[PDB]
């Protein structure tokens, strides 16, 4: 890999610089290089990895949606034939997106997840695994769609089971995991009732634990709780 | 309007 | 080139799609491919080329500024030594930026400018030549800085001379050219008085020709005139 | 605050 000659600490330093410069592709490459050093990641380092790839894939998802919408409109009755270009370019963006997802899943499998023993790291990585299978699911068409959905579900479920056993209901990782699993249910799995139930229970159990928290932890937890509430408003 | 997932935050 | 197998019309179609998807790197590659077909560009096509590369280089410039600022702060007295990483990463971004500038200048030289005979195309391309030398000048340090500045000045000047002879004072290309040449004077050439004088004269001569214009042309011209005024407010 | 140059427009 191109980052094989750079020190781990230098890669982390440059990832932080790239974040400041809003150079997320570079940030992702630097964090990939850091992971490939083979050492476990700290909490801050895990978060850098997450931010970098979320921003990269986020760009791709937004683009793919634009192109997919144009494509669907071309396939309506009364629409003028414009040749293969829309499909071709949507396919190009889609392939790049799938490549980014595969890269992240590869890092998790080789070997972040297997070395992660603490609840905070293991849940973080398993949530990521769910997330990147969910992003694959967004663009998947057919039966391979089914296996991708099941892979996302399985990762989220394993993460949920650990988080419920090992973390307080207000833990931001636990909250973010439940939020994203609820989005999976609603947006991917055609299970809006499961989504609503999960969001409601997550919100209520966190509410009841807020009293245990410092002012700063309270702010961190309530930020994510508000997103659960925003979704419940959207969904009901 | 799509559902909101977890943003970039610690 | 990677776009050598794609039809010119397909490249233009995909450039427009990439713009809608905010995929400006792709948009630039598609327009590069289109230019390399060897045919002159229409007005709309010239504008696609301009938008694509402006957005790419715009990203790079913003990043370079962030990194340069961090770097300067590291070199202040009392700042802790952090090793070569800031300089290295600024250099990386800088090199990529210079590469993008060189690519655009290459397209203009091979062979857009030499085939451009109408005032609207020739002024457009010469303004671009000025602009991309100006972007090189922003990051240049030393005597090569001087030759780069002179290259920008020369391109702008040739464009100005043609625009003054061949276009009305309200022509948006003419206005945009004068705006950018004024920015060159103020920001690059250490000539704020030249900048102010140019902006003022450009604004006043356009004001006096507005009466000749349709409602839509009036809107197009006054939009750029407002930028001249915004700069004069900033500069005085 | 840097000077404004020509934006993306026709
Ligand atoms: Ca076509
Ligand atoms: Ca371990
Ligand atoms: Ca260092
Ligand atoms: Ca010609
Ligand atoms: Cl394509
Ligand atoms: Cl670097
Ligand atoms: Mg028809
Ligand atoms: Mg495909
Ligand atoms: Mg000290
Ligand atoms: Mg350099």
């Amino acid at each position: 890999g191109a980052m094989g000659s750079m020190e781990r600490a230098s890669l982390i330093q440059k990832a932080k610089l790239a974040e400041q410069a809003e150079r997320y592709e570079d940030m992702a490459a630097f964090m990939k290089g850091a992971v490939e050093k083979g050492e476990e990641l700290s909490c801050e380092e895990r978060n850098l990895l997450s931010v970098a790839y979320k921003n990269v894939v986020g760009g791709q998802r937004a683009a793919w949606r634009v192109l997919s919408s144009i494509e669907q409109k071309s396939n309506e009755e009364g629409s003028e034939e414009k040749g293969p270009e829309v499909r071709e370019y949507r396919e190009k963006v889609e392939t790049e997106l799938q490549g980014v997802c595969d890269t992240v899943l590869g890092l998790l499998d080789s070997h972040l997840i297997k070395e992660a023993g603490d609840a905070e790291s293991r849940v973080f990585y398993l949530k990521m695994k769910g997330d990147y299978y969910r992003y694959l699911a967004e663009v998947a068409t057919g039966d391979d769609k089914k296996r991708i959905i099941d892979s996302a579900r399985s990762a989220y479920q394993e993460a949920m089971d650990i988080s419920k056993k090992e973390m307080p209901p207000t833990n931001p990782i636990r909250l973010g995991l439940a939020l994203n699993f609820s989005v999976f249910h609603y947006e991917i799995a055609n299970s809006p009732e499961e989504a609503i139930s999960l969001a409601k229970t997550t919100f209520d159990e966190a509410m009841a634990d807020l009293h245990t928290l410092s002012e700063d932890s309270y702010k961190d937890s309530t930020l994510i709780m508000q997103l659960l509430r925003d979704n419940l408003t959207l969904w009901t | 309007q799509r559902s909101t997932s977890t943003p970039n935050v610690h």
